[PDB]
């Protein structure tokens, strides 16, 4: 019908016409590494560890905000996009402090997975590094902002599904940070969902704090009952 | 004959901008009588495809740094409307360092500028204009305030705007301080009231641009011209300069030049006659220059070797691996501190990266900190080729083509003056161990 | 390079040196290692049980 | 015809408020704008 | 180097959500007049000028300011923040009666720029972030501000002083501070952007109109 024909590594996927090059990836089954894109948020575009590239395209595109084109051939695991996410990575860690071992993200980091899964083992990096001043948003959400490697997910959240517009970023390039400007507390019915969506350790959970780490944990899946909706 | 060769020596018969020095009468009155503002409404009942085709067969290309061909840019507005507003949207940042043309045009003749915003729209098809015009500019967006005032009062815009039957309006939005705001969709993003923040391509703004509408971003140049082209036509623009490089270009001769200046001058004039004519050539002799950047710091640096013989057009700085850039040629001669000058560049671009995206907002502060470091020579060679893989990874990976501009130069530097680096890197071990 | 019975140092400034990242717990072939932390007082990450069970232990 | 005289002192007689007094001026020209059909994106 | 100026807001007793700001009715007829220019339903895109436009009355830009603006396009104000934190033209901080942004990229810096800046420096007595204790002069560097042939120039309150040499720039000090204002433009002799002598090019005079226009038009 209006499915268009496309190739993920030669071979062939039917889509909608619209579709991301990030969603026909994920048709065969590939999951393409990510920072800065959720599927129930708003493209952003800014991390850049989704770039890949298309079979005779010098340049590559990111793959989560690119709609895939008829007759196209992604080819996600070519040594242009190994390499793409290997710089993008790098760029990521520059800056990052050292604080895994006192970070609660610590064996849910999805900043360490993808390091661990597509970046190098090594740092070159040999300058100082950048330490901004934390921010005090309320008792639910503990904020560390070293740790923010600027994906913006929190800001498109609480804008698009919270209903507010505390979040945002002031200043630009290096120095550009993610705050409220003000002494302001983010106090939503729906703010705790805010340390989910955040990849890092600088949106974690005040209350549990410092008490457990992930591989420990016995998980039961139940339902809740603080209210009707289950 | 056709197909010259000795490009460069073309008299002042030939110039649009005849008032670039601001010699003349900067208001309507002066350009009218200077062939301003001349036969528009014939110009506007020609249609817009007519005008289309004089752009195209021009061969006119983007004067705002990137060189894409004009008229088949503005034909991706020649779809039929769809219920939204069209709009045509003129790049007077002028960020780049080094680039003083758009300064001029607007202070100087910016009832050019208005011609050619009318005849851009017409062809087009579009509504409004909006003139977005750097912060810094106060007098010039004042100048040509008073200019839009008097063509409205002539009733050369707004309702009818001649006796052609089309409505179009002329807005000036002053910035505030961003260079990143000279990108087309950051300008667009600035113009809608945010962060100068650049879009994701695509859509393209012919698609979705300023408000959501389909806008077309056009330099104050490739806008200016517009109107002179049409009516001496497509094929005397093109009687100038090579093949695919078609017709006459503002200069902005600096640094180390007896006359720093601007000057109009033919596309494919060779770089030393462009210097030594008009820039009263280097200071201590044309034996005393170093280096050249001949479109502006976005482009990479080349020696001398390559400047005696280069032509100043975008293909043949393609070939010389520099880029004609804004044609803004500054000037280094041998007394200079040539890693110094890249490392302040770099300074540059990073305060004026956004930090919408990774590998700029990391990377260009990380090349900040190597440059300095490079600067006084604490470094050692094994960095300088680490330093070209960083700006790899930098180039081609980021949203914005701020980060080829940061990541050019360093390589420009890093291909011909690697020896200086590695020099500097010795005297500094050698006198601290 | 000796190995033998298991100690937990502090600083100089007599400040602990663990910081209850539970990484010991995790390697521990013989799971030997009990850890339970909290905040303490002054909002330092410490540990408030740290147990080693020495006949569990391989050393 | 001069052409070693340089006529562009506008600007020195410049204030601060010269730009938005224009754009007030110019005000009246200007023909309709055209409406989305919201007061905002968020109405 | 490093910016210096800090992008969270604490309040002051000076600086603070209840600081007294409101436009002059005139301001709020300019306010007007600026708003009606963008299409219905896109009022925000006037905060850049009208932001803008408090900062021309008051001087800078106090947080109650920022609220003014965003109370009256009735746009968030974390957006406004973002906004104001974003462009270098918009003063969060007092600055001097007068405001000297001296250009130190490389045309500019090739140019002997820093010859410029010292005598700057020592004929105010303050450094390259510091106001006078008198409060009318401040004194910054600032990138590239396009009048790159004009190098070393300085950027005062909208007014560009080009072609400056250490004995010029102290004149125009001297100028600013004896309660005149002094002439913009180059301070060699040039009031242009021309070689500095002959006139390579456009001595001619201007082509009268419809001189190169082409057949059937
Ligand atoms: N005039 C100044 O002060 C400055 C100029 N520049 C120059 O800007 C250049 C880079 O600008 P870019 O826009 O990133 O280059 P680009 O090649 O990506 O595009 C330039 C123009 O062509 C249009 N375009 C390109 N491909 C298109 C397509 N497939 N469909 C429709 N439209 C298309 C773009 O919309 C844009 O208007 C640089 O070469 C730099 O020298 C940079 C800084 C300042
Ligand atoms: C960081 C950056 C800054 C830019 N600044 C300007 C500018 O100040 N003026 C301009 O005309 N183009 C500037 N450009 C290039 C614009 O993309 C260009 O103007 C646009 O594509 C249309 O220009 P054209 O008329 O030459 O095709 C800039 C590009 C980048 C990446
Ligand atoms: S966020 Fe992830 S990478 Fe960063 S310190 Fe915490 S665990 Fe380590
Ligand atoms: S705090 Fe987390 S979600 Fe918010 S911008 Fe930083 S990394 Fe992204
Ligand atoms: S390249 Fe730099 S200026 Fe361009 S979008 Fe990315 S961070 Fe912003
Ligand atoms: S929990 Fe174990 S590994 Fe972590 S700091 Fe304490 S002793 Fe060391
Ligand atoms: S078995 Fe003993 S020595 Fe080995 S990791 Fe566990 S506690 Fe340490
Ligand atoms: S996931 Fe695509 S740019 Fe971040
Ligand atoms: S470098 Fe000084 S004005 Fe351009
Ligand atoms: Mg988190």
């Amino acid at each position: 019908s209006n499915l268009i024909e496309v190739f993920v590594d030669g071979q062939s996927v039917m889509v909608e016409p619209g579709t991301t090059v990030l969603q026909a990836c994920e048709k065969v089954g590939m999951q393409i590494p990510r920072f800065c894109y959720h599927e129930r948020l708003s493209v952003a575009g800014n991390c850049r560890m989704c770039l890949v590239e298309i079979e005779k395209a010098p340049k590559v595109v990111a793959a989560c905000a690119m709609p895939v084109m008829k007759g196209w051939n992604i080819l996600t695991n070519s040594e242009k996009s190994k390499k793409a996410r290997e710089g993008v990575m790098e760029f990521l860690l520059a800056n990052h402090p050292l604080d895994c071992p006192i970070c609660d993200q610590g064996g849910e980091c999805d900043l360490q997975d993808q390091s661990m899964m597509f970046g190098s083992d090594r740092s070159r990096f040999l300058e100082g590094k950048r330490a901004v001043e934390d921010k005090n948003i309320g008792p639910l959400v503990k904020t560390i902002m070293t740790r923010c490697i600027q994906c913006t997910r929190c800001i498109r959240f609480a804008s698009e599904i919270a209903g507010v517009d505390d979040l945002g970023t002031t200043g630009r390039g290096n120095d550009m940070q993610v705050g409220t400007y003000i002494e302001k507390m983010f106090m939503s019915e729906l703010s705790g969902n805010i340390i989910d969506i955040c990849p890092v350790g600088a949106l974690t959970s005040k209350p549990y704090a410092f008490t457990a780490r992930p591989w420990e944990t016995r998980k039961t899946e139940s339902i809740d009952v603080m209210d009707a909706v289950g | 004959a056709p197909k010259k060769t000795s490009f460069g020596s073309l008299k002042d018969e030939d110039r649009i901008f005849t008032n670039l020095y601001g010699r003349h009468d900067w208001r309507l009155k002066g350009a009218q009588s200077r062939g301003d503002w001349y036969k528009t409404k014939e110009i506007l009942l020609k249609g817009p495809d007519w005008i289309l085709g004089e752009v195209k067969t021009s061969g006119l290309r983007g004067r705002g740094g990137a060189g894409f061909p004009t008229g088949l840019k503005w034909s991706f507005m020649n779809k039929p409307s769809d219920g939204r507003p069209k709009y045509l949207v003129v790049n007077a940042d002028e960020g780049e360092p080094g680039t003083c043309k758009d300064r001029e045009i607007i202070r100087h003749d910016p009832h050019k500028l208005v011609e050619g915003c009318l005849v851009g729209g017409r062809a087009m098809g579009a509504r409004a204009a909006y003139i977005y015009i750097r912060g810094e500019f106060y007098n010039e967006a004042s100048n040509l305030q008073v200019a839009i005032r008097e063509a409205y009062e002539a009733g050369l815009i707004g309702k009818n705007a001649c006796g052609s039957g089309y409505d179009f309006d002329v807005f000036v939005v002053r910035g505030a301080g961003a260079y990143i705001c000279g990108e087309e969709t950051a300008l667009i993003e600035s113009i809608e009231g945010k962060q100068g923040k650049p879009r994701l391509k695509p859509p393209f703004p012919a698609d979705v641009g300023v408000f959501g509408c389909p806008t077309t971003v056009a330099n104050v140049e490739t806008v200016a011209v517009s109107p002179t082209i049409c009516r001496r036509g497509g094929a005397w623009f093109a009687s100038f300069g090579r093949e695919r490089n078609s017709g006459t270009k503002l200069f902005n001769i600096s640094g180390h030049v007896n006359h720093p200046c601007t000057v109009e001058e033919e596309m494919s004039v060779p770089l030393k006659e462009l210097i030594e004519k008009h820039a009263g050539g280097v200071i201590g002799g044309w034996d005393n220059l170093l280096a050249v950047i001949p479109g502006g710091s976005s482009t990479p640096l080349i020696p001398k070797s390559v400047c005696e013989t280069v032509l100043m057009d975008f293909d043949a700085l393609v070939q010389a691996q520099t880029g004609l850039g804004t044609a803004a040629v500054i000037v280094m001669d041998r007394s200079t501190d040539i890693v110094k000058a890249i490392a302040r560049l770099i300074e540059f671009y990073k305060h004026e990266s956004c930090g919408q995206c990774t590998p700029c907002r990391e990377g260009v502060d990380w090349m900040n900190k190597v440059m300095a470091r490079f600067v006084k020579g604490d470094a050692r060679p094994a960095e300088i080729d680490s330093l070209w893989e960083i700006s790899k990874q930098i180039e081609g990976h980021t949203i914005c083509a701020l980060g080829d501009g940061a990541a050019w130069p360093v390589q420009g530097l890093i291909r011909h003056f690697r020896p200086e680096l590695e020099e500097r890197m010795q005297q500094f071990a050698l006198q601290h161990q | 390079r000796f190995r033998g019975e298991h100690a937990l140092r502090r600083y100089p400034s007599g400040e602990e040196r663990c910081i209850a990242c539970k990484l010991c717990e995790a390697v521990c072939p013989a799971q030997a290692i009990t850890i339970e932390a909290e905040p303490r007082a002054d909002g330092s990450r410490r540990t408030t049980r740290y147990d080693i069970d020495m006949t569990k232990c391989i050393y | 015809f001069d052409n070693s005289t340089y006529r562009n002192l506008q600007h020195h007689e410049y204030s601060t408020y010269t730009f938005l007094d224009l754009n007030v001026e110019l005000s009246k020209f200007r023909m309709p704008q055209p409406s989305s059909g919201r007061q905002s994106p968020r109405h | 180097g490093a910016g210096g100026a800090l992008f969270v807001h604490r309040d002051t007793p000076e600086n603070n959500p209840d600081t007294p700001f409101d436009f002059t009715p005139e301001n709020y007829k300019r306010i007007e007049a600026i708003v009606k220019n963008y299409p219905e339903g896109h009022k925000a895109a006037a905060v850049l000028p009208v932001l803008d436009l408090a900062q021309r009355q008051n001087g800078w830009l106090p947080i109650s300011a920022m609220n003014k603006v965003a109370e009256i396009l009735q746009v968030p104000p974390m957006r406004v923040y973002e906004v104001a934190t974003f462009y270098t033209m918009y003063n969060r901080k007092p600055v001097g009666k007068y405001h000297i942004q001296v250009c130190t990229t490389t045309p500019c810096m090739l140019r002997n720029s820093d010859s410029i800046l010292e005598a700057i420096q020592k004929k105010l007595g303050i450094k390259v972030g510091e106001t006078t204790p008198d409060k009318l002069f401040t004194l910054i560097e600032v990138e590239c501000l396009g009048a790159c042939v004009n190098a070393p120039m300085v950027q005062i309150n909208d007014n560009y002083y080009e072609d400056l040499t250490p004995k010029d720039i102290e004149e125009i000090i001297d100028e600013l501070k004896a309660g005149k204002i002094p002439k913009p433009g180059p301070r060699s002799g040039r009031f242009s952007c021309e070689p500095a002598g002959g006139l390579t090019s456009l001595t001619e005079p201007p082509k009268g109109p419809g001189f190169g226009v082409q057949a059937g038009l």
